[PDB]
């Protein structure tokens, strides 16, 4: 009974492992984990460049902690400078957590 | 070995490169390698600072020579042959700018062959090793060269192509090991014959185009001293 219209569905997410596992369907192994501990290798060196820039990032941040109210308008106004810093953090957190 | 001087000459673009080939994307400015206006550049670059290595160093001294036969012991210049082998094989334009994009490749490795087998700059046969010619007849790049050797449009189009081409049979034919790599002596009487039709329809009606000409008869002296 529902009426025509455009249609708008989520196909979802699939999770799952590679097969790998010779016992599991009823040496590579060891290579594939050779390959493993190398890919883990590189994406620790790149996670550890991106908090090395974050760092450098946070410490480059100031915080009023809203003690008068020209901290208030501060937080207000949201300056132009301040929002291309958030925006930079942003950028590197997304990058850290990824 | 002296590659790395003549890459420190252009400092920004060596840091990118080495960046790239240390296997991370980004130059820690916040912005990508790739999207930076740089990296238009950097895919013909590092055959740009190999020509101006070649170019530099002279035939004479003997860190030149050293160089040439350390370039054989890599084979590097095996793999730019390998290159060549494998790039001699929508839109209109778009597929014009990937051949030109495959043409100025061909212009920087062929630079890099050209200050390989004569250093020209301002401007010898034991210095260079004697298996870097057998390697140029094992190269199937002197017969697509050769078919890439007959139309006035066809210069017009491709103006770097052809330069470096025409650098190529000038170092070629300054080299004595290097004159039995030419048959392709006949295709160049082809192409002064159609610089002669040129020059007839410029009668009837570039600089570059006398300059092939008088390189193909210096080419055509070195087929005559062959031949003698």
């Amino acid at each position: 009974g529902s009426t025509n219209a455009r249609a708008k569905i989520p196909l979802g997410f699939y999770y799952g492992h590679s097969y790998i596992l010779p016992w599991e369907s009823e040496p590579e192994i060891d290579q594939h984990l050779a390959m493993m501990v190398a890919l883990q290798e590189d994406i620790q060196c790149r996670y550890n460049l991106a908090c090395h820039r974050l760092e450098a990032l946070l410490q480059s941040i100031d915080l009023p902690p809203l003690n008068s109210a020209n901290n208030a308008q501060y937080f207000l106004r949201k300056p132009d400078k301040a929002v291309e810093e958030d925006s930079r953090v942003f950028s590197a957190y997304q990058d850290c957590i990824q | 070995p002296g590659y790395a001087e003549v890459l420190l000459k252009e400092r920004k673009h060596a840091q990118c490169l080495l960046r790239l080939v240390l296997g991370v994307t980004d130059d820690g400015e916040g912005s990508h390698i790739l999207q930076s206006p740089s990296a238009n550049v950097l895919p013909t670059l590092p055959f740009h600072v190999l020509r101006s290595l070649f170019s530099a160093t002279p035939l004479t001294t003997d860190d030149g020579v050293l160089l040439r036969r350390m370039a054989l012991e890599i084979g590097a210049l095996h793999l730019i042959l390998v290159c060549l082998s494998a790039l001699s094989h929508w839109d209109v334009e778009q597929a014009l700018t990937k051949q030109r994009l495959e043409e100025e490749h061909v212009t920087c490795l062929l630079q890099v062959l050209a200050s390989y087998i004569n250093p020209m700059s301002g401007a010898n046969s034991s210095a260079l090793p004697s298996m870097l010619l057998e390697l140029l007849s094992q190269s199937c790049l002197i017969p697509a060269m050769s078919s890439y050797l007959d139309s006035v449009l066809d210069m017009a189009r491709h103006v770097p192509l052809y330069r470096a081409l025409l650098e190529l049979l000038r170092a070629i034919a300054s080299c004595t090991s290097m004159v039995p790599l030419l048959s392709v002596g006949t295709l160049l009487a082809k192409m002064k014959t159609c610089v002669d039709t040129y020059t007839n329809r410029l009668r009837s009606k570039a600089l570059l185009v006398p300059d092939i000409q008088r390189t193909a008869e210096i080419v055509h002296a070195a087929t005559a001293n062959l031949r003698q």
